[PDB]
């Protein structure tokens, strides 16, 4: 019946004002990819960075375990886009947002499935 | 010069070929520091030129690809390295990487502890290395080939590096080790390799390309990095970021490269030659199975 809420904690603690973690991994790349929100390599547009996957995981940097029953995680080992706007929080950008199962953008970051 | 353009440098062969006495490394640019674009951590910048490098050389990339990674942890707790690496990786290629201290990490398995407790049942296409211990760089005591992970490392290259495999360990003017210059004459070809970001430095990357499990060339280590020193004390580097700017042709190509396993008695002067160039990896295609040796303790009462 308890366990730990990482992800409400790190909410709570950025809308107190606490300092967006740090140390999130940037890659280099030419900033002419997909746009995709989690790919197996880098593929940030002109509006994004790409960031080393694992390093912006909530679970993977507090050390704890993952939401998936499995354990497993969409992040690691894998390469985030971060809209440039929001590349100071990558974790808290991660947590707070949802992939378009569709076409892989970040719903509300490129997803545009829901206009045509 | 021209030099700034590249992604760093490479020791000349005529120092290679010289039989230098070993003395201080004074760099001129010591202290100054290459100006990285905006966001980007010295280790990510540093691994990009290594591979920026390596790409003009003749790595073997066979399908399945095996790449272990020492000293991958920083003490930020994160693999700046390895996330390099795997990009530049093909996609799919097995990644493992290794430190003493605990960091969370892309690879596709990370072994936490002193790199002497690992073990691997596999062969590897190329081994990595970024170990170093800060407290090796005492200007006050005499500079002696060091022993500790070198041990490790020119044994491991040596039971489990597949022909045709490529090496790149991290060395400094205080970090290093003689036998492992000379496992460097097992190679078809091998430099140390200065990256331009981190040129006032006396780092570099010993590289070893396409090993051959037996002398090519007998070198003295203790004269070799004496001629590495040299090169670095006469030769200033310029600080430069610029190749990080050009990331176009940074992936690896995935040659498919051909994996045979053979035994000793098959390894002609042809296979030899396709092997020197690039063209060959010997070594079985098993399964990938890696450990961590763990000391028991009860220190209870
Ligand atoms: C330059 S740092 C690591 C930088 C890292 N490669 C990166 O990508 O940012 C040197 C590393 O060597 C590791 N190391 C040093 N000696 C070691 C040993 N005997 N066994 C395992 N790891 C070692 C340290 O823990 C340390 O993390
Ligand atoms: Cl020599
Ligand atoms: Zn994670
Ligand atoms: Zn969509």
């Amino acid at each position: 019946a308890f366990a730990v809420d990482a992800a409400k904690a790190y909410k709570d603690y950025l809308a107190s004002g606490g300092q967006p973690i740090t140390n999130c991994v940037k890659m280099l790349c030419t900033h002419t990819g997909t746009g995709q929100a989690i790919t197996v390599t880098p593929e940030a547009n002109m509006d994004q960075e790409s960031f080393g996957g694992a390093s912006c995981c909530l679970y993977c940097r507090c050390h704890i375990d993952h939401p998936n029953p499995k354990g497993f995680c969409d992040l690691k080992g894998k390469y985030v886009q971060i809209p440039t706007t929001c590349a100071n929080d990558p974790v808290g950008f991660t947590l707070k947002n949802t992939v378009c199962t569709v076409c892989g953008m970040w719903k509300g970051y490129g997803c545009s499935c829901d206009q045509l | 010069s021209s030099q700034a353009w590249q992604p760093g440098v490479a020791m000349p062969n005529l120092y290679k070929m010289q039989r230098m006495l070993l003395e201080k490394c004074d760099l001129q640019n010591y202290g100054d520091s290459a100006t990285l674009p905006k966001g980007i951590m010295m280790n990510v910048a540093k691994y990009t030129q290594l591979c920026q490098y390596l790409n003009t050389l003749t790595l073997a990339v066979p399908y399945n690809m095996r790449v272990i990674h020492f000293g991958a942890g920083s003490d930020k707790g994160v693999a700046p390295g390895t996330a390099v690496l795997r990009q530049w990786l093909p996609t799919g290629t097995l990644l493992v990487d290794s430190d003493l201290n605990d960091f969370v990490s892309d690879a596709d398995s990370t072994l936490i502890g002193d790199c002497a407790t690992v073990h691997t049942a596999n062969k590897w296409d190329l081994i990595i290395s970024d170990m170093y211990d800060p407290k090796t760089k005492n200007v006050t005591k005499e500079n002696d080939s060091k022993e500790g992970f070198f041990t490790y490392i020119c044994g491991f290259i040596q039971q489990k590096l597949a022909l045709g495999g490529s090496v790149a360990i991290k060395i400094t003017e205080h970090s290093w080790n003689a036998d492992l210059y000379k496992l460097m004459g097992h190679f078809a070809w091998w430099t140390a390799f200065v990256t331009n970001v981190n040129a006032s430095s006396s780092e570099a990357f010993l590289i070893g390309c396409n090993y051959l499990g037996k002398p090519r060339e007998q070198i003295d280590g203790y004269v070799m990095h004496a001629n590495y020193i040299f090169w670095r004390n006469t030769n200033p580097i310029q600080l430069s970021s610029y190749s990080l700017f050009d990331m176009s042709k940074f992936p690896l190509k995935l040659r498919g490269t051909a994996v045979m396993s053979l035994k000793e008695g098959q390894i002609n002067d042809m296979i030899l030659s396709l092997l020197s160039k690039g063209r060959l990896i010997i070594r079985e295609n098993n399964r990938v199975v890696i450990s961590s040796d763990v000391l028991v303790n009860n220190e209870n009462l």
